[PDB]
RNA sequence: AGGACCGAACCGACUAAUGUUGAAAAAUUAGCGGAUGACUUGUGGCUGGGGGUGAAAGGCCAAUCAAACCGGGAGAUAGCU
RNA sequence: GCUCGCCGGAAGACCAAGGGUUCCUGUCCAACGUUAAUCGGGGCAGGGUGAGUCGACCCCUAAGGCGAGGCCGAAAGGCG
RNA sequence: ACACAGGUGGUCAGGUAGAGAAUACCAAGGCGCUUGAGAGAACUCGGGUGAAGGAACUAGGCAAAAUGGUGCCGUAACUUCGGGAGAAGGCACGCUGAUAUGUAGGUGAGGUCCCUCGCGGAUGGAGCUGAAAUCAGUCGAAGAUACCAGCUGGCUGCAACU
RNA sequence: AAUUCCUUGUCGGGUAAGUUCCGACCUGCACGAAUGGCGUAAUGAUGGCCAGGCUGUCUCCACCCGAGACUCAGUGAAAU
RNA sequence: GCUCAACGGAUAAAAGGUACUCCGGGGAUAACAGGCUGAUACCGCCCAAGAGUUCAUAUCGACGGCGGUGUUUGGCACCUCGAUGUCGGCUCAUCACAUCCUGGGGCUGAAGUAGGUCCCAAGGGUAUGGCUGUUCGCCAUUUAAAGUGGUACGCGAGCUGGGUUUAGAACGUCGUGAGACAGUUCGGUCCCUAUCUGCCGUGGGCGCUGGAGAACUGAGGGGGGCUGCUCCUAGUACGAGAGGACCGGAGUGGACGCAUCACUGGUGUUCGGGUUGUCAUGCCAAUGGCACUGCCCGGUAGCUAAAUGCGGAAGAGAUAAGUGCUGAAAGCAUCUAAGCACGAAACUUGCCCCGAGAUGAGUUCUCCCUGACCCUUUAAGGGUCCUGAAGGAACGUUGAAGACGACGACGUUGAUAGGCCGGGUGUGUAAGCGCAGCGAUGCGUUGAGCUAACCGGUACUAAUGAACCGUGAGGCUUAACCU
C-alpha cells in the first residue's frame, strides 16, 4: 500500500509475503490501496510459485485494511492487505487463480481477470 | 536579547501611554439604602437591587 | 480549541476538582449560604442542583446514588429530608449569586452563593 | 566455597530530555553498572609543592593544578597595547 | 471545626556530628519572609536545659603524636 | 551566599497483598512544599491515546514502544566441560465447592507412667495454624488483571575475565 | 587488517539498491613472534553489522490531560 | 692568530617539542566570509580547414580571434584576530534567466511517432530509498520534469552535530626522544527572558470640519496561477510496413490550496461498564479514595484527517519570438518607413480576499441637537446657568468570537447562560427484592439504570432604573430663487 508494506498474494503464482518499493503513478503519492498498481518486491517466497524472492514486478492491490468507502457511505474493510502480481511491462495477471475476496472497485480494463477468476465480488 | 542602544525617557512615555487606569465612572444607587455600590454587586452593607440579601 | 465546550478548569486536575466541588455542596447543602469566587459558584451550580433533582424523589437508590455523589450521609439525609421538598415546587434555579466584591490577598471576583428559599 | 547470578539499602555514573541570568558554580527525571567483594562507610592519623599520592588521567592535593594557596623580592620586566 | 489530598524502610521517631537559644510564653509588624500577614526560626522582653547509674571526666591502649637523656644535622631542626 | 529540588554516619521497623528493607494502599505520626484569581491562543515542558503502513526516521532504532512473574516441560553452535542457559520455545495461572464440615504438615492440652520428683523424661493427639495439588462448577473482552517486574537471535574486532 | 595510499582493491554472500558487515585472494605505500604471533568458551553501560518483535522515530500529524506562556492583584531583577 | 661567510662581527661556548599550553599585541600577517581583478573556469559570438551516405554552417566545428559573467580554480591583502561560528542535513524561503517540465515559434539530414538545434517566455511546478558523515558519487525504483546559479558556497539570538577543530587510547609510518602525520580507528558540554528595524496577527488615540447609525465605490495591495492517464475524432491523416498524430471534445486522477464535520475514523482525564491491590463509609450489600485516567473496554459534544466538498479556469485587451497583407524610399523587390491583421502558461483584467489614514481621508440613505446672561485683547473668543439629543460606552448573562483588547447575541417589553422538563445519544439489563444453587454465580423485575458539551421547550436563578460620555443648529470666499 504505502512504501515498505508488506502484503499477502492473493493469486498463486505469486508467492507469500510481498513488500511496495514504489507507489506508481503520482509524483509524490505516498498511499495508494484501492486499485492502484504497485511496484513490488517478493520478501519471501516459497518454492511452486512462479517468482523467486529479490525479484521486482508490479502488483495491484486488491485488499485494503483501510478499506474502500461505498457510494453511499459503505466501508467494507477486508482484514489482511493482499496483492494481485502483475507482469512489469504487460500489467497482466501471473496467477492463474486468484483466492479470496476482490471488490467491484478492480472492474477496469486488466483487473476485469482478476475479477472473473476470484470468487467473491 | 540585549539593546544595542538605550531607549528614550521618550519611549518610554509612549509605551506607557497606553498603560493607564480606567475609572468606574458610574455608581448605582441602591432604593431601599442610599448607598452606592458597583452595579450588580452588593451595596456593602447588605443590600442588592432592593432587598437585605447578607446579614453582613 | 474551546468550541460547545462545558467546564471550567480552575486551574486543577480532574481529581481536585471533583474533590472540590464534593466538599463545596457539602457546604453549601450545609449552610445554605457561602461564599467563594464567582467561577467556584457559577460551577458549583451544576453540581448542586442535580442533587436537588435527584433529591426530590426518595428511594434508597436515590440516596445511593448522593451517597456516591457527595460521600457525606448527612448532606444525604438533609437533601433527602429537609431540602428536597422545599424545592420540590421549583422548578429549577435552588440557586442565587450575588456578586460580593473583591478578595484582599488576591484580586479575586467574590460570590455569595446561597439556597433560594433561605431561612434567614 | 564463589573478586558466582537476579535484585533493594549502598556505591558509582552509560544514554536521553529539561535546565543552562538553573532548584543546582555538573543537579533533576526516566531507564543503567556493581551490590560478599580488588566492596562500601564512620572516626582519628600519615605523606607538603619540582613535593606528596596515583589499578596512570598531567588525575588529585579545599568549586584553584604540565606544578596549590598566602605574604615578600616587587612599582619585576614589558622595543607591546 | 468539618471534609479533601500527600508521605508512611519516611517527608515517622530517636541518637551522632555540626550549629548555638533557633526551645516555650506574652507582645509588635519598620526592615526579614520572593505576596498579604494578625503569623514565623523576624523584633523585643520574660522563662526553660535538675543525673552515683546516660555521655564526657576518669583507668587502659591502637594507628600515630610529643619525647628527659641520647644519636644525627651550618643554625633552625630530623629521629628516638 | 538563600526559608536552595543537592550532600549528611547509626538506630526502630505495625496491617494487607508480596520472596522482600521492592512496590500499591493504610496505621501511629507528620505534612499540602510562604504568592494567589481567572481564561483555556501559538509555542515550550511532562504525560495519555491513536486510522493505515510499520525503521520508510536518522550519522546511528537516539528516543519511544514492546518483553517481563511463579510452576512444569523444553533448549543450539561452540566449549577451558563450569558453562552457553531464564538459551530460544510452549503450557497453566481468578473465584467457589469437594477431596479434606481445613489435606500433607507444623505447633501441641488434658490424661497416662517413670525418676537423681522439676524449668525433668517418655507416651498422647484435643485444639490452633496451614502451603501445594486434583476434580467439578462459575465470571469477564481480559486472572503475574494494578504498582512491581528481561526484549530475543546470528556473524565479527579488541581486551581473557571481576 | 584499530595497519592497504590507490581503496568504495577483486569475487561470493546478505538488500530492489550495501563506501558498513561476513568470507576468501595476496598486489603487506607502511603485519610479524613477551615493543609478543595466532587462535579462544565465558565476560563487556565496548566497536561494526544483520533479523524477529514492537512502536508518533517516520509518512503526517490529530485530539486530550496537567505546569508555564495570556489577563488580573502584590512584590519585583538581568545581560546591554 | 676569525668560512667572527648570518661577512658593521651578541658570548670562550648553545638542539628540539607542546593537540597540556600560557602572556602582551597585530587584520602591520595567513585560514572563513565580503572587496579588487578575471589568468583559469563557464557562457556567447568572428573566420571556417573539416566532420557529415554525396552535402563548412540540419548537427558539431580544428587552427586561430573577440567578448560577456562573477561563477569555478587562482592572484592581492582593503576589511573582520578588545571574536564576522566551519561542511552537510532538517525547517523556511527569495531572486535571476545562461529554461528541466508545461506555452508560443524558426531551421532540420522534420513521411508519422519521437527527436536535434536556436529564439521568445519565469506563471506555476520541479521524487522516494540503499551505501557513506558527506556536497558529491554509485545504484534501485518514480515522474510531466526530478533546472542552473545568487542569496556570508541563503538560513546555528531557527534546530542538528555525523564532519572538522581540543584535552583519553591504539595501529601504520618518521624521529634517539619528547613528539609528529594536508594517515586511520574508538570515545568525546552547541548559551540567550527581543530594545530597534523588519515581518505576522491584533488593538488604542486623533484626524477626515456639527454629532451619530448603517450600506458601499474602488485608488492601491495580496492570494490563485501545475499536470498526468484513458476514450472519441481515429487506426483517420501520415505511412512499404512496424507504428501512429503538435487540432477539437469528454471523463478520470496525482501533487497543491481553501472550507466543512453529513458520512468513515481518530481523540474524547467533563459519560457508561468490567476489573487487580488496599483503605474507608459500623458491618453484609452498595459505593467512594489511591495506585499513569491504576489497568482496560467502549464513547456524546467539540476539534480534526486518514473523511468529503470546492478551486486554480474559460474569456477580454495589449503584446514577445513569429507569421502576414497592402506598400514606397530602391517603376522590380520588401512584414514597415505611412498604414492594416493575427500571435504565449509572461503583462493588464477576468476568480477570491483586504482595502477611503485613498491626509487625494470618497459616495448614498436615515436619525438627532434650533435657551438665556456677563465679560469681550473680533477667522475672533472666554466664563456662568438651563438643557443633553441621536447614539456610544460602562455593568451583567454570554458566543461554534477570543492570548488581552476587538467582534456578535441578549438584558425583565427577556430565551442570553445555568438549572428544570421532554427527547436524543453513549454505555450495557442499576440498586433493592424474589427465585435456583453447597457456594461462586445465574434468572426475573429490566434494554434496566445512569448519561456530556447535543435538540426542542420553560422565567425557576442571574441579566437591576439609574448613572456616565456625547450637545443645543455647525467657519470665510463666487450661484440660481425672492426679498
Amino acid at each position: 500500500i504505502q512504501e515498505q508494506t508488506m502484503l499477502n498474494v492473493a493469486d498463486n503464482s505469486g508467492a507469500r509475503r510481498v513488500m511496495c518499493i514504489k507507489v506508481l503513478g503520482g509524483s509524490h503519492r505516498r498511499y495508494a490501496g484501492v486499485g492502484d498498481i504497485i511496484k513490488i518486491t517478493i520478501k519471501e517466497a516459497i518454492p511452486r510459485g512462479k517468482v523467486k524472492k529479490g525479484d521486482v514486478l508490479k502488483a495491484v492491490v486488491v485488499r485494503t485494511k483501510k478499506g474502500v468507502r461505498r457510494p453511499d457511505g459503505s466501508v467494507i474493510r477486508f482484514d489482511g492487505n493482499a496483492c494481485v502480481l502483475l507482469n512489469n511491462n504487460s500489467e497482466q495477471p501471473i496467477g492463474t487463480r486468484i483466492f479470496g475476496p476482490v471488490t467491484r472497485e478492480l472492474r477496469s480494463e486488466k483487473f476485469m481477470k482478476i475479477i472473473s477468476l476470484a470468487p467473491e465480488v | 536579547a540585549v539593546q544595542q542602544n538605550k531607549p528614550t525617557r521618550s519611549k518610554r512615555g509612549m509605551r506607557r501611554s497606553h498603560d493607564a487606569l480606567t475609572a468606574v465612572t458610574s455608581l448605582s444607587v441602591d432604593k431601599t439604602s442610599g448607598e452606592k455600590h458597583l452595579r450588580h454587586h452588593i451595596t456593602a452593607d447588605g443590600y442588592y437591587r432592593g432587598r437585605k440579601v447578607i446579614a453582613k | 480549541m474551546r468550541h460547545r465546550k462545558s467546564g471550567r478548569q480552575l486551574n486543577r486536575n480532574s481529581s481536585h476538582r471533583q474533590a472540590m466541588f464534593r466538599n463545596m455542596a457539602g457546604s453549601l447543602v450545609r449552610h445554605e449560604i457561602i461564599k467563594t469566587t464567582l467561577p467556584k459558584a457559577k460551577e458549583l451550580r451544576r453540581v448542586v442542583e442535580p442533587l436537588i433533582t435527584l433529591a426530590k424523589t426518595d428511594s434508597v437508590a436515590n440516596r445511593r446514588l448522593a451517597f456516591a455523589r457527595t460521600r457525606d450521609n448527612e448532606i444525604v439525609a438533609k437533601l433527602f429530608n429537609e431540602l428536597g421538598p422545599r424545592f420540590a415546587s421549583r422548578a429549577g434555579g435552588y440557586t442565587r449569586i450575588l456578586k460580593c466584591g473583591f478578595r484582599a490577598g488576591d484580586n479575586a471576583p467574590m460570590a455569595y452563593i446561597e439556597l433560594v428559599d433561605r431561612s434567614e
